[PDB]
Parts: C-alpha cells; sequence; structure tokens
C-alpha cells in the first residue's frame, strides 16, 4: 500500500529540506539545488497499518526543471510549497497548481507555507487564500522548528486511506542486542566528534 | 546500455526508449535514478523534437508519448518562429491528426486522458503562435467537428478551456502586452459561436462526461465574458436547477454560480436584480431538497469525510459568502424573500460549526462583513437577531488563544455582536460559565476558551454593566477554583481568573483596593513552583502595568506612598524565586511605572532605588573583576554580569530617554569591562584556536559584549538629548568597539557592532562627520572581505553591513567623498554585490543604496566628483542593473531594479550628466550622451542576447528611453523584454504597445 | 467587591 | 508498541545527533523524550527515544557498561559517546552519538541516571 506524492514549488522554498527531515531527522542548512527529481520512499506507522509515500521531490529552479510536468504522471497526492519570507514564491503557487492539476485532475493536495520560524514574515496569513477555491488543505510549516511538519502527511494519509480517524502510532521497539581490534578505531572517530561543535547551540534544545 | 538512445547518429530504438521510461516511472532505486538522468538528457537534446513524430506514432507507452509532447512544447514555445515553414505545418497537422485519431478510438479516449490533455495543451501552444492570423477557420472547424462525435465534442471543450486559461488567466507573465491583447480580442471576436455551441450542449444533454467538460470550460469563460451571455439567455436557470440536482455536475456548477456572483452587472436594472435573486433561490431550493436540509449537522457530515462532502461544503461556503456579501440587500426589503435570506445564513451558521481552520476563517470573514454592516446600516440588525444570537455562541465556543490573527478577527466580530445586543452576549457567557461549574462542559480547554471570549469583549459594555459583569464572572471563577481539588486543576482556573482581570483595565483603574489585591496576589504567585504559574504572574503583572501605570505612580487615597515605592522596597523578596528573564520582565514593568513620574528628581530617585540591587552587584564585580581579571574566567561571574546588563536593557527599554542617569552610573566602567572581556576572547582564540568561539566560556564572554552593545543601542535609539549623546557617549563608545572589531579575526567579530553603529549614525550621524569616517575605516574593508567570497558565510555581518552603509549613505554621505578612490571603488563593488544576493534583506538595501547614491551624486551638480563618478560607474550601474533584471534569478527585486534603471536612463535624457560618458576617440565629438547611451545599450544587449534581432533591441530601447518618466509603462516594457528574450522571433512592434 | 478580596488572596 | 514489559527509570526531553565523520558534521537524528527502560524479565536497561509527532524511533540500544560519556567542545549541556549496536533504523549499527538537553542540570542528571543504569546492566 504505497502512494505516489509529487512535491512542487519554487526553488529554495525548502522542499528537499522538508523531505530530508522526515527521512533522517536532519536539518540540512545548505541549499544544494535539486536536479530534476529525487525519489524517496517514506513510511509512516498508523493505527490502520503502515502507509508508504513514494515522494517525488522535484526541482523548483527552472534551469534544473528536468522533465517538469512529466514527473506528475500517475501521482496520487501532492504538496505545493512556498516560502512565507518570499512573496514571489507565493505568487507562483497558482502556476505550480495549474501545471499540477492539468496532469492530476483529482488528487488531494496540501499547500504549505514553509519557514514560519523566521520572524520577518512577508506573506501574511490573511493574504494566503488561494487554497480556498481550489479545495487544497493549507498548513503553516517550518522544517527548521518542526512546526506542523507532520500535518501534511497526516492529512494526505487520511484522504488516501479514507479514514478521518487515522492517527500516527508508535512503531514497536525491539529489544536491542548486547572487539579490541576496533578500539583504536572508535577512539579516533570519538575524538574528532568531541572537538566538532554541536550545531545551533543557542536553540532551546 | 541504457544510454544508447542519447546517440542520435543511429535510428532511435523506440523499444529501448520505453525501457528507459518504464524503468523511470515504475522502477526504483539506482536504475530509476539512471533512467531519470537519461530521459532529462534526451528531452534536453535540441534535436530531440525531430524524433517526436516517430515516438508519437509507433510507441505503445503513453508516458513516452507524453515526454515527446513536452519536447514539442519546448520547441513550440521557444523556437517556433525559427523553424522552416514546412516544419511548422508539419507539426500542426501531426498534432491535429493525432487528437482526432485518439478521440475516435473509444478505448484510447477512455484510457489515456493524461495523454489526450497533454496533446490538447500542445495544440493550444500552437494556437498561441498561429491563431487566428494563420488559422482563421479554427473555431468554425471546431464547431463543425463537434456535432460529428460526442468524444471529439467533449475534447473540444477541453481545448477551449485550456485556450481560455492561456489567453486570459495566465498570459500576464508569459506573453507580451501586445500578444496578450491580440489573443484576447481574437477570442472575444469569436465567442458568440463558442457560447452557442456551449449552450446547446448544456441544454440538449445528455452525456455526463460531455456536460461536465462543458461546465468546466464555462467556469473559465466567466472570468472575462460580458454579462449579457449570462443574464440574457436561460443559462442561469439551467445552472441553478438542472445541474445542481446531479452530483456529477453539482460541484462544477456551484463554482460557476460563485463566479456569476462576481460578474460586472448594472446596478440599476430591476430585471437583472430579479435574475440575481432567482438563481440564488433555485440554488438554495436544490440544496434543501437534493443535498441536505437547513437543519443538517454539517459539522458531523464534514468530519465523516464521505466522498466529496468536504469539497462540497467548502464550495457551498464560498458560494454563500460570495453571493451574500454582494447581493444580500436584494433579499432584505422584500417580505417574500425573508425566508430565503435567513435559510442562506442558517446554512452559513451550520457551516461555521465545522472543525476546519481554513474554512472557519472563510465564514468568519463573511460574518465580519455582516455584523459590521448591521452596526452601521439603519434598520438592518433586527432582521438577523436570531442569526446573530447563534453566531455569538459559535464564536465564543471556537475562541482561540490570544494564530493571533484569527483571535483578532474573532474579537472584532464578537465586539460587534456585543454592541448589537449586550444582554444576549452576557447571558450566553454566564450560561456557559454555569455549565463549567455544574461540570457538564468542564474542561481545561473549555474553561480557557471561555475566559478568552469573556476577555475579548472588554470595553464594549457600559462601565456600570461591565462592573457587574466582571464581578459576576470573577465570583463564578473564584468558586470554580475552590470547587476543584489538585494542583493542576487549581492552576488552570487561577490563570484564567488572572487573564480576565488583566483584560479589564477600566475596572481595575476604578477599584484600587481590588487592583492592589490582584498585584499582591500576582507577587505571591511568583513563588509558586508549579509549571507556568510564574510566567503567568509575570506576564499578567506587566500587562496590567502597561494599562494602569498611572495608578501605580500616584499616591492613592488611603495610602501613604505611591505603590511603585512599595514594589521597589520588596523587590528582592518578590523575585527571589524567579528565573533571570522573569526578573527582567519585572524590572521592565517597574520601569514603565517610573516613566509616568514626570517630576525629574522623583523619577531619578525611583530609578536609583529600582536599580539598587543590580548596581550593588555591579559595583562589587567591577571592584573584584578589575583586581584581577581572573574572576572573569569563572562562568558564574560571567553569567552574573550578563544578567546585570540585561536588567539595564530591560529597564532602558521601557524608560528610553529617562534611563540616562542610570546609564551614566555604569557607562565608563561598562566600556572598560567591554575592553577587558574583549581581551580574554582574543587571548582564548589565540590559545585554543577558532574552536574557542564555540565554547561556553567564550560564548558567555561575547554575551557580555553583545548585551553592552544592545544597551547602548537601546538608549541612543530613544534619546532626546543628542548633545549628551555626541559629547559624552559616542567618543568612548567608538574607542571601545571600533579597533577591537577591526583587529579581531573574522570569526571573533560581533555583527552587533555594525548594528550598534547603524543606530549611532541614524540618531546623531549628522553631528559626528569625523566619527562616521572613523566607523567606515574600521569596519568597511574588513567586513566586505568577510562577505565578498560567497553569498553564504557570515549572514548577520552581511545584513548589518548593508544596513550600516545605507544609513551612512543617507545621513553622512560626505564620509564616502573622503574615501580614497580605491576604497570608493570597493563601495561601488559592494553595492553591486548586494544586487546579486537572493537574500531579500541584502538585495533591497543594495538597490536602495544604489538609488540613494545616484541621488547624492545628482545633488552635487556639475562638480568634478560628480562627473568623475559618471565617467567611472554610470555604465557599471546600468549594466549591473540590467543583469539582475534579465537573469531570471532575482525576480523578487524587479520593481526596485526597474526604478533604479529608470532613474539612470532619465539622467541622460534630461541632460543631467555634463561630462561625456564616452572616450573622446570612441565616438565623434558633439555626440550627445543620449545617442551614445543607445549605442552602448544596443551593443550590450546584442552580445548578452545574441538571438535577438537588431530591430528588437532598437525598438525595445526606443520605447524604454521614451518611457523613462512613466514607471508603470516602463515596467511593462521591461516585462515585454523579459518575455521576448525567452524565445526567438519576438515581434519588435510589441514595444509600441503604450 | 470587597468580598472577592478574601477569596482572591486565599487562592 | 513492545514497551509494556518494561519500566520507566528516567525520562527527559532531548535532541539527538549522529556524527557524519565523512563530512566532519553533526546531524540531528530526532527530538523527543529519551527514556531509560528497565526490562522486567532480564533487568536490562536500554535507551529508547522517539521523535515527537511521528513517534519514530531514533535511538534504541542498551546502556552498556563499556560506554563512556564525554563532553562536547561547544556545550555544557550535552554528552558524546560511541554506540556499537543501535537498532533504531533496522540492522544493528554503530554510531558516535551526541545528546543535548534543555539545561546543564538535566544534562548532569542524565549522566547520573546513565551511570546508575550502567551498574544495573553489569549484574
Ligand atoms: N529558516 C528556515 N530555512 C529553511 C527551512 N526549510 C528550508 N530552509 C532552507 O532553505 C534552503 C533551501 O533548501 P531546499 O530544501 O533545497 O529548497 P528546495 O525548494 O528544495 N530547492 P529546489 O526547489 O531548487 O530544489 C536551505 O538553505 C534550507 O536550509 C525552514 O523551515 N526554515
Ligand atoms: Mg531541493
Amino acid at each position: 500500500v504505497q502512494f505516489k506524492l509529487v512535491l512542487v514549488g519554487d526553488g529554495g522554498t525548502g522542499k528537499t529540506t522538508f523531505v530530508k527531515r522526515h527521512l533522517t531527522g536532519e536539518f540540512e542548512k545548505k541549499y544544494v539545488a535539486t536536479l530534476g527529481v529525487e525519489v524517496h520512499p517514506l513510511v509512516f506507522h498508523t493505527n490502520r497499518g503502515p502507509i508508504k509515500f513514494n515522494v517525488w521531490d522535484t526541482a523548483g529552479q527552472e534551469k534544473f526543471g528536468g522533465l517538469r510536468d512529466g514527473y506528475y504522471i500517475q501521482a496520487q497526492c501532492a504538496i505545493i510549497m512556498f516560502d512565507v519570507t518570499s512573496r514571489v514564491t507565493y505568487k507562483n503557487v497558482p502556476n505550480w497548481h495549474r501545471d499540477l492539476v492539468r496532469v492530476c485532475e483529482n488528487i488531494p493536495i496540501v499547500l504549505c507555507g514553509n519557514k514560519v520560524d523566521i520572524k520577518d514574515r512577508k506573506v501574511k496569513a490573511k493574504s494566503i487564500v488561494f487554497h480556498r477555491k481550489k479545495n487544497l488543505q493549507y498548513y503553516d510549516i517550518s522544517a527548521k522548528s518542526n512546526y506542523n511538519f507532520e500535518k501534511p502527511f497526516l492529512w494526505l494519509a487520511r484522504k488516501l486511506i479514507g479514514d478521518p480517524n487515522l492517527e500516527f502510532v508508535a512503531m514497536p521497539a525491539l529489544a536491542p542486542p548486547e572487539d579490541p581490534a576496533l578500539a583504536a578505531q572508535y577512539e579516533h572517530d570519538l575524538e574528532v566528534a568531541q572537538t566538532t561543535a554541536l550545531p545551533d547551540e543557542d536553540d532551546d534544545l | 546500455s541504457m544510454e544508447g538512445i542519447l546517440d542520435f547518429s543511429n535510428d532511435l530504438d523506440i523499444a529501448l526508449l520505453d525501457q528507459v521510461v518504464s524503468t523511470f516511472y515504475q522502477g526504483s532505486g539506482v536504475q530509476q535514478k539512471q533512467a531519470q538522468e537519461i530521459l532529462t538528457k534526451f528531452q534536453d537534446n535540441p534535436d530531440a523534437w525531430q524524433k517526436a513524430d516517430q515516438i508519437l506514432q509507433f510507441s505503445t507507452n503513453p508516458q513516452s508519448k507524453f515526454i515527446a509532447l513536452s519536447i514539442l512544447d519546448k520547441l513550440i514555445t521557444r523556437k517556433w518562429k525559427l523553424l522552416p515553414n514546412d516544419h511548422r505545418i508539419g507539426i500542426r497537422n501531426f498534432v491535429v491528426g493525432m487528437i482526432i485519431s485518439m478521440c475516435q478510438d473509444d478505448e484510447v479516449f477512455k484510457t489515456q486522458k493524461n495523454l489526450i490533455n497533454k496533446s490538447d495543451l500542445t495544440l493550444v501552444q500552437i494556437l498561441k503562435q498561429e491563431w487566428p492570423q494563420n488559422w482563421p477557420e479554427f473555431i468554425p472547424e471546431l464547431i463543425g467537428s463537434s456535432s460529428s462525435s460526442v468524444n471529439v465534442c467533449e475534447n473540444n471543450m477541453i481545448v477551449l478551456k485550456l485556450l481560455s486559461e492561456e489567453v486570459f488567466d495566465f498570459s500576464a507573465e508569459q506573453m507580451t502586452q501586445a500578444k496578450a491583447l491580440h489573443l484576447k480580442n481574437s477570442m472575444s471576436k469569436e465567442f458568440e459561436q463558442i457560447f452557442k455551441l456551449c449552450f446547446q450542449v448544456l441544454e440538449q444533454g445528455s452525456s455526463s462526461s460531455l456536460i461536465v467538460a462543458t461546465l468546466e470550460s464555462l467556469l473559465r469563460y466567466l472570468h472575462w465574458i460580458p454579462y449579457r451571455y449570462i443574464y440574457e439567455t436561460n443559462i442561469l436557470e439551467l445552472l441553478s436547477t438542472k445541474f445542481m440536482t446531479s452530483p456529477d455536475t453539482r460541484a462544477i456548477t456551484l463554482k460557476c454560480l460563485t463566479e456569476v456572483s462576481n460578474l460586472k452587472i448594472p446596478q440599476d436594472n430591476d430585471l437583472i436584480k430579479r435574475q440575481t435573486v432567482l438563481f440564488f433561490q433555485n440554488t438554495l431550493q436544490q440544496i434543501a431538497t437534493s443535498v441536505m436540509p437547513v437543519t443538517a449537522d454539517l459539522k458531523a457530515t464534514y468530519a465523516n469525510a464521505n466522498g466529496n462532502d468536504q469539497s462540497f461544503l467548502q464550495d457551498l461556503a464560498m458560494f454563500l459568502t460570495t453571493y451574500l456579501a454582494r447581493n444580500r440587500a436584494l433579499l432584505e426589503s422584500d417580505e417574500s424573500l425573508r425566508e430565503l435570506l435567513l435559510n442562506a445564513h442558517q446554512y452559513l451558521i451550520q457551516l461555521s460549526k465545522i472543525e476546519e481552520r481554513e474554512l472557519f476563517k472563510t465564514t468568519l470573514d463573511y460574518w465580519h462583513n455582516l455584523v459590521a454592516d448591521l452596526f452601521y446600516e439603519p434598520l438592518k440588525k433586527h432582521i438577523y437577531e436570531e442569526i446573530c444570537s447563534q453566531l455569538r455562541l459559535v464564536i465564543i465556543e471556537n475562541m482561540v488563544r490570544p494564530t493571533i490573527q484569527l483571535y483578532k478577527s474573532e474579537r472584532e466580530v464578537l465586539v460587534y455582536l456585543t454592541h448589537l445586543n449586550v444582554i444576549d452576549t452576557e447571558e450566553i457567557m454566564i450560561s456557559k460559565l454555569a455549565r463549567q461549574i455544574d461540570g457538564s462542559e468542564w474542561s481545561w480547554h473549555n474553561i480557557n476558551t471561555l475566559s478568552w471570549a469573556i476577555g475579548s469583549i472588554s470595553g464594549t459594555m457600559s462601565e456600570d454593566t461591565e462592573k457587574r459583569f466582571v464581578v459576576t464572572v470573577i465570583k463564578d471563577l473564584l468558586g470554580l477554583c475552590e470547587q476543584k481539588r489538585g494542583k493542576d486543576n487549581k492552576a488552570v482556573v487561577a490563570s484564567d481568573i488572572m487573564y480576565v482581570v488583566g483584560q479589564y483595565p477600566r475596572f481595575l483603574k476604578a477599584h484600587w483596593n481590588f487592583l492592589r489585591t490582584v498585584i499582591l496576589k500576582l507577587f505571591k504567585f511568583m513563588h509558586e513552583t508549579h509549571e507556568g504559574v510564574q510566567d503567568m504572574a509575570c506576564d499578567t503583572f506587566i500587562k496590567i502595568v502597561q494599562k494602569c501605570k498611572y495608578h501605580f505612580v500616584i499616591q492613592q487615597p488611603r495610602e501613604s506612598e505611591p505603590f511603585i515605592q512599595t514594589i521597589i522596597r520588596d523587590i528582592q523578596k518578590t523575585t527571589a524565586d524567579l528565573q533571570p528573564q522573569q526578573v527582567h520582565t519585572f524590572y521592565k514593568a517597574c520601569g514603565i511605572i517610573i516613566s509616568e513620574e514626570r517630576s525629574v528628581a522623583e523619577r531619578n530617585r525611583l530609578l536609583s532605588d529600582l536599580m539598587q540591587l543590580p548596581n550593588m552587584a555591579w559595583d562589587t564585580i567591577v571592584e573584584q573583576s578589575t583586581a584581577n581579571p581572573t574572576l572573569l574566567l569563572d562562568s558564574e561571574t560571567v553569567k552574573i554580569i550578563a544578567n546585570i546588563i540585561k536588567t539595564n536593557v530591560a529597564v532602558c527599554t521601557s524608560m528610553g530617554a529617562d534611563f540616562y542617569p542610570q546609564l551614566g552610573h555604569i557607562y565608563y566602567n561598562m566600556l572598560q569591562l567591554y575592553r577587558a572581556v574583549s581581551s580574554m576572547i582574543s587571548a582564548q582564540v589565540a590559545a585554543e584556536g577558532l574552536i574557542a568561539t564555540k565554547t561556553p566560556k567564550v560564548r558567555g564572554l561575547r554575551t557580555i559584549k553583545k548585551e553592552i552593545l544592545k544597551l547602548v543601542e537601546t538608549y541612543i535609539s530613544k534619546a532626546r538629548n543628542l548633545d549628551d549623546v555626541v559629547k559624552v557617549l559616542v567618543e568612548p563608545l567608538l574607542n571601545a568597539v571600533l579597533e577591537d572589531y577591526m583587529n579581531n579575526v573574522p570569526d571573533a567579530r560581533d555583527a552587533e557592532v555594525l548594528n550598534c553603529m547603524t543606530t549611532v549614525v541614524e540618531k546623531v550621524g549628522h553631528m559626528i562627520p569625523q566619527g562616521v569616517i572613523l566607523i567606515l575605516q574600521s569596519v568597511f574593508e574588513c567586513t566586505l572581505d568577510m562577505i565578498n567570497k560567497d553569498f553564504t558565510e557570515y549572514p548577520e555581518h552581511r545584513v548589518e553591513f548593508y544596513k550600516l552603509l545605507k544609513v551612512i549613505n543617507e545621513k553622512s554621505f560626505a564620509a564616502f567623498l573622503e574615501l580614497p578612490p580605491a576604497a570608493f571603488k570597493l563601495f561601488v563593488d559592494a553595492i553591486c554585490w548586494a544586487f546579486k544576493h537572493n537574500n531579500r534583506d541584502v538585495e533591497v538595501n543594495g538597490l536602495q543604496i544604489a538609488l540613494d547614491l545616484v541621488k547624492n551624486i545628482e545633488r552635487m551638480g556639475n562638480v568634478p566628483f560628480a562627473n568623475e563618478f559618471h565617467k567611472n560607474y554610470f555604465f557599471i550601474f546600468v549594466s549591473e542593473t540590467f543583469f539582475v533584471l534579465t537573469d531570471s534569478d532575482h525576480k523578487s527585486g524587479f520593481s526596485k531594479q526597474a526604478l533604479l534603471l529608470m532613474k539612470l536612463i532619465s539622467l541622460v535624457y534630461d541632460n543631467k550628466i555634463s561630462v561625456p560618458l564616452y572616450q573622446e576617440a570612441e565616438v565623434p565629438q558633439g555626440t550627445s550622451n543620449q545617442v551614445y547611451l543607445s549605442q552602448y545599450l544596443a551593443n550590450m544587449l546584442s552580445n548578452a542576447f545574441p538571438h535577438l534581432t537588431s530591430e528588437q533591441i532598437a525598438s525595445f530601447l526606443s520605447a524604454l528611453t521614451k518611457q523613462c518618466k512613466d514607471l508603470v509603462v516602463f515596467k511593462g516594457t521591461l516585462r515585454d523584454f523579459l518575455v521576448q528574450i525567452k524565445e526567438v522571433g519576438g515581434d519588435p512592434t510589441d514595444y509600441l504597445f503604450a | 467587591v470587597e468580598a472577592l478580596l478574601a477569596r482572591l488572596r486565599a487562592l | 508498541t513492545m514497551e509494556e514489559d518494561e519500566e520507566v527509570l528516567y525520562k527527559v526531553r532531548a535532541k539527538l545527533f549522529r556524527f557524519d565523520a565523512d563530512a566532519k558534521e553533526w546531524k540531528e537524528r530526532g527530538t523527543g523524550d529519551c527514556k531509560f527502560l528497565k526490562n522486567k524479565k532480564t533487568n536490562k536497561v536500554r535507551i529508547l527515544m522517539r521523535r515527537d509527532k511521528t513517534l519514530k524511533i531514533c535511538a534504541n540500544h542498551i546502556i552498556a557498561p563499556e560506554y563512556t560519556l564525554k563532553p562536547n567542545v561547544g556545550s555544557d549541556r550535552s554528552w558524546v559517546y560511541a554506540c556499537t549496536a543501535d537498532i533504531a533504523e533496522g540492522e544493528a549499527e554503530a554510531f558516535t552519538f551526541a545528546i543535548r538537553f534543555g539545561s546543564k542540570e538535566n544534562a548532569d542528571k542524565f549522566k547520573e541516571e546513565f551511570e546508575k543504569a550502567q551498574e544495573i546492566n553489569k549484574k
């Protein structure tokens, strides 16, 4: 039971960072532009069983667009992403939506305004109304602070499964298991790690 | 093996193409990733379009045919006009022919909707190039073939839908103004025949798939077609009755009727008024009889999420709110229309109970529109009394924590509803309060929601009624707290009690003994260990103080001293259990009160008493830490010092100009402390390396420096005596921070220094020209070298740098005149460097500095520095501005780029540049800069965009310079240029549009 | 009004 | 969830990092509650940590007595220690872990409980 999810939006809006956070828990601070598309399987554990998303993380920059709307064929759900600190990324949301629903005429779509962690927000909440007539679900999100970072997949899971009461549940925790020829090896890696400062030491956690 | 199709010298192996395509779509892992890079490279082949006719006819994979049409699409939209003519007619009949063949095979027409729609969009791209000047019979032949087959007729509706979108909905960004208008007029000139086909299909039935596709196209027509097509036919009757009954057409029909409610209609014809009432009455009738009655529980329906119920209820809310916001007056006077009006609003009431944030905001905007109207419009509110009564309950029960934007919208409507009937509002709130007491609705969330609602309507009731209401609410809330047992319950009720009282300052101001009891209870709460209680007591304390500060500074009747003195006397006992940041809020609150005292000697005395504890800890540490500076190694001392400074920041934040006496008490020793801390940071980086800047020890030390800079910034930004700032503060400050910044390694420089200097230049820059020069010398070159190697490193230094240059360019431009010519050249390089940033903060300032710099140079008149500036940097600024305008990577700054470019071109066509922009030999003598500007621009654009014709470049520049006194038209011409550079063969006459 | 104070303090 | 047969000895909020030695870079693995779970029918104590919202496991390993908690250069509220068998993402892998807390107090309390659990696990 796996579903194809296309992720579209202007370059730099955080699509790749948002997926990475869900894949590994990491926050990628660097902007390495996606070239064409990257496919990533993403599994969530629900009270209705596991649900698998084949996330097609497409490229936002035009010079790296690749197959463009070719990536959308047979998509079963989608996330349109923009940057609340960049008005132009919201101005382009109708363009991405147009290209998307011309190929996928009847799929659940989430509209995401990313980077709400930044104080100087440029796209005010009362200005975000495009989702209304297009029946898209909207969420303020931040891949940096994890604000609502689970909501887009929770909503899509409920739509794709047909159960408004579907919930994320805890994966079962197996008991964990219990060499001198690798002592000097682990001591080398550990000494480099102690002298590499942990990132974001000013955060609350 | 997979990379064979990239070889075009051979024949294309179609079967090998589908293998790469299938491995991409249905594959996974490394093989899918490899096929992906192959397909991208195949599609990006500039000769891939040649092999599109083979793929499209002999391939059996629809994804491959789809990819082929994408290759065609890129060819049609970018290089169509470069092709030999026979290729263009050869692409056209190929696409027209395939679409006909796909429509005739019912199996393909049923199974390959994606490929057919992709073919239709590709056809529309051809129409945008060829129609109607090279295809005047398209619309007639389309109407002809429609009656032949239902399948091709349905597909014709898809083609017309896409055509209407490309011409009217998405043309603004994608084609020139002339090209857009040409197509709009062409569609407008032949719509009569198009609407005739559309109306016939709608009225004759009977294929759902054909009817829906026709309604889908009608939705697009309503964006632009004249209203006569809607009101002078029978189409409103069909939409509001026939097509609302069947669920297949109901969704699209409801969207059409929403758009009909936005048609530009005449407001004085009574027949159009009746037609507007009539389709609303039919639509509401069909919903009541075919979907659900007005009493239905829409909240439960939406939560069940069956089929398309959520989309329908969303669309119904949009239809109702849209129509009623424009036309509800048509229903308010006729007695026969009263039930229709109230049933419409009763549906909206039911929609407003749905648990869906974004839907609630949509209905809340309409309620705001309504109750605002009932508040001002005569004789209106009595109509909606039962609607408004239910609304009060809906809003009270969905009150959110004060998105704060949603709370402010809820508060605004509830305030209106309280004005419209004060008595009903109080009754609902007390009733809900009783349901909290009897336990039937008791909940942590429910008691907070009610308190927020009760708090939101403050200032709308009369003071007498508010007095009795507040007392009643506090009474019930008090009894609710005593009834509960356990900490957690008693903590939640106690906070809500404190929230409500903080929301009613008018009540507090008139009942001192009550106000004092509240404050003393808050003080008592500052010793409670329970989580959140202390934050609640501090937040409420300063909130009450902001609104009631005058009652803390006067000597109240029955009292021997102003209550401010009583707070100060016991401040150590009160805050002894508080976290440092909670202590700073407390001190800031006291600073608010003290500033109300306008007797200078009394204010300074209160300020001295308030700062007694931090001043004594300060005097001690300055004594001990100076003999000898080893105590600053202790992280405990570093933390204590930061807290003392932060306390000064908190008090200075609320007292501003009044803080000056306290600043003078610590100023010299603080700057001395700044130097001592700076030495240890430097010593630490020398002894341990750059990694030392990440250590807690050094981060603690830099915290002291940053808080000192923030304190000085905070005062200077609010100071009223600038003479004291210039002659007492500025000189020791610069000596403390400038050299230390310049001579530290980059990783140890505090960006806060740049920020602090920005404030200094902003307030008193005009009074310290030698100081501004000193700031530039110490921070300009060394900070520029930190930020001119990439757009990534040192982000804060980057933003503050350009904020600092901007204010220097505004307030002390003389400082740049003194720069050595090599340094002024770096200044120009830095400005253009800011152009190329995608970072909005840097980009906006870079363009603003450029604009302000040009103005500064212009004000100098005909003077050797002004002329040398134009000789050296005019064409640098013109060409660098053109680069970011045209590179598709700085679209966020288009408006500022255009303004700067327009100013640059206007200087030449106003003859404001006295010197020659050219060399004496490069161009004949007596040539105007205007003639030379056109040459330089023509040659620049010819080399930057070699695919343009010389005629295009000449027409664009002729229009651009001609329009340099009209920003809106100037920008339109730039947008037309940005479209034409994306293709070959742009019409040069397009630039005559204005 | 004055009857609230005792209960307010006793929270 | 396969946690009912265990007992909660210690529970603290924390952020967990894995060290990418090939990139000279720390990378977050998850933020949420870190728990010390004492199995009732083996008396062994393990680290079990789940991410908030998604509840996905980002740390699952026994508090081995071999492991040693060491400070990080840029933090007074974190510990770095090598792990040789963590099964959070499947097959037992080895990591150099870093875990950060809200305060120096919770970091010192963690190290206390971490060592008490080390003593329980060598009996
Ligand atoms: N502050 C903040 N920055 C974020 C957030 N999400 C992403 N970013 C930053 O935004 C930048 C762009 O990241 P990326 O995910 O590559 O964007 P993208 O949309 O995938 N780019 P492209 O479309 O070109 O592939 C990165 O530097 C990343 O750190 C967020 O929630 N907050
Ligand atoms: Mg990316």
